[PDB]
């Protein structure tokens, strides 16, 4: 998976994330965006598979976007005591209670970054304000590291494929450093939801296995948009 | 551009159990069920399949509302064995997907 938060250069936030997985000619059709209604108005929105109740990448409109991807580190066992003697909840459950409930940006990236998960996870949180953007880096009790926006010094924008950041990528599977260079190349002037597809439409970071393009900003909460890939 | 996903609405006013249904109708069910039969057999251990229905009457309770109703509400309503979509809404945490 790839998922980007950016900020341009009028402080406006905006978020993107390519969904890699297999078995695409069987879920690409099973890809819906779900408007989540709370007494007739829309609470949040989300991308899931029919038949997954689970939110990888949402929405709460005015307050924050949220993306999830996969970080691979630990042993089953570790899950599974997690998950029945230490009542740790999924990961694409938390995302979903913290477009339900979080209050704002702030309050989101805290019910993210600290609810204890069954595994591990990168949670790409994006806000409406500027400089609100951050790469939640979780282990199953807490936040292994925070990666926050600096638009001031340089950095208004953070990737996040799969693996930790601070360490370098494996040179078999580096999608990263094709994001960096679409994202050094579009700049912070032209960037939008509709450059930040076409960076998420970069081979590698589009590959064989995506299924879904889903690009946000909750400061515009009428652009969400989710496409689907080579169906 | 490719075409945009499917736009449906869920009312979190409905009872979690009913939630999902207004969508799933405008689906062939069958197509469900058979992306779970690839994804699951191609995947899942015996052993785990044991350990989640030994356990369904469990993870029911201890794992939070709505999610356990809401899933329960979709597998009846497609005929589907709680015990498997249980396992494909846990697929990240049983680590073998
Ligand atoms: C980290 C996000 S991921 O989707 O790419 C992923 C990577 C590795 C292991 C698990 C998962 C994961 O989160 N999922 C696996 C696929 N899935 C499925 N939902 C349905 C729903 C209906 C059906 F017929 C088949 C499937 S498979 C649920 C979930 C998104
Ligand atoms: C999904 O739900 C939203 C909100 O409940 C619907 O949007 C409303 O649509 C009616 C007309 O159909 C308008 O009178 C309201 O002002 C709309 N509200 C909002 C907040 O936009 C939307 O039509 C629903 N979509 C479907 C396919 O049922
Ligand atoms: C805790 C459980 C077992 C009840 C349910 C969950 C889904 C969390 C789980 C957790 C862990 C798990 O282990 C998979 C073992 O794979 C090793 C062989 O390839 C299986 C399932
Ligand atoms: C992107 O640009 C910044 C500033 O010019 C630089 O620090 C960074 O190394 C560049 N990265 C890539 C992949 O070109
Ligand atoms: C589910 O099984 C019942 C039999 O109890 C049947 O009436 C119904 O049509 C079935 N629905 C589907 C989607 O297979
Ligand atoms: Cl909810
Ligand atoms: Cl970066
Ligand atoms: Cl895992």
């Amino acid at each position: 998976c790839t998922s980007i938060v950016a900020q341009d250069s009028r402080g406006h936030i905006y978020h993107g994330r390519n969904l890699d997985y297999p078995f695409g000619n069987v879920l690409r059709k099973l890809t819906v965006d779900v408007q989540f209604l709370k007494n007739g108005q829309i609470a949040f929105t989300g991308t899931t598979f029919i038949g997954y109740v689970g939110l990888w990448t949402g929405q709460s409109p005015h307050k924050f976007t949220v993306s999830g991807d996969e970080r691979d580190k630990g042993w089953w066992w570790e899950n599974a005591i997690a998950a029945l003697f230490r009542r740790h909840i999924p990961v694409s459950w938390l995302i979903r209670a913290t477009l339900s409930e979080s209050e704002n940006f702030e309050a989101a990236v805290g019910k993210l970054a600290k609810t204890p998960l069954i595994a591990d996870v990168y949670y790409i949180v994006g806000g409406t304000s500027p400089r609100e953007g951050v790469v939640i880096t979780r282990n199953r009790d807490g936040p292994a590291d925070i990666w926050p926006l600096d638009p001031l010094n340089g950095a208004w924008f953070r990737v996040e494929t799969n693996y930790d950041h601070w360490k370098p990528a494996p040179k078999e599977d580096d999608r990263r450093t094709s994001a960096i260079k679409a994202l050094n190349a579009t700049g912070q002037a032209n960037l939008s939801l509709e450059a930040l597809f076409q960076i998420l439409s970069v081979v590698p970071v589009y590959n064989n296995f995506t299924i879904y393009t889903t690009v946000m900003s909750a400061g515009s909460p009428d652009k969400y948009m989710t496409r689907i890939r080579n169906p | 551009s490719p075409p945009a996903a499917p736009r449906f609405n869920v009312s979190l006013d409905s009872v979690p159990e009913l939630r999902w249904l207004p969508v799933l109708r405008h689906y062939d069910l069958d197509l469900v069920r058979a992306a779970m039969a690839q994804v699951i057999g191609d995947r899942v251990p015996k052993w785990v399949h044991v350990l989640i229905g030994k356990v369904v009457l469990e993870l029911e309770r201890f794992l939070p509302q709505p999610f356990t109703g809401e899933i329960r509400g979709m597998c009846d309503f497609m005929n589907l064995s709680l015990a498997d979509c249980l396992l494909v809404n846990l697929a990240y945490e049983s680590s073998v997907f």
